[PDB]
């Protein structure tokens, strides 16, 4: 497993931005934003909530000063529609997709 | 066009997923997209 510190926020409908850390240590029923294939964004429950124990966690700063904070093989999107590992990303110089809400 | 500027090791910690149906990824604050 790969997985996101505690302090990650991730968009909801009901909350705005919360923590990952508290979405699931409380098990909030909450829904968030996904983005299909053609870059459609649509709205959808959070399914499950897993706490995935002690791992090694970087934080990849962005030079717009955005940060993330993770283990380094969790997946992001690329522009091009990739889903590749964090580190990946930072070693191969690639480009994060960025949605605007 | 915008790249991740550094990489720097926090130790380990308690850190957590979670999991939707359909396209398995969920958006961030800044806009990034993440996976399950």
């Amino acid at each position: 497993h790969h997985c996101l510190s505690y302090e990650t926020e991730i968009l909801t409908v009901e909350y705005g931005l919360l923590p990952i850390g508290k979405i699931v240590e409380k098990r909030i029923e909450c829904t968030v934003y996904s983005v299909d294939n053609n870059g459609n964004i649509y709205t959808q429950p959070v399914a499950q909530w897993h706490d995935r124990g002690e791992q090694e966690v970087f934080e990849y700063c962005l030079e717009d000063g955005s940060l993330i904070r993770a283990t380094k093989d969790h997946k992001f999107m690329t522009v091009d529609g990739q889903m590749l590992p964090i580190d990946e990303i930072f070693e191969r110089e690639l480009d994060l997709m960025r949605v605007d809400n | 066009m915008i790249k991740i500027a550094t990489r720097k090791y926090l130790g380990k910690q308690n850190v957590y997923d979670i999991g939707v149906e359909r396209d398995h990824n969920f958006a961030l604050k800044n806009g990034f997209i993440a996976s399950n």
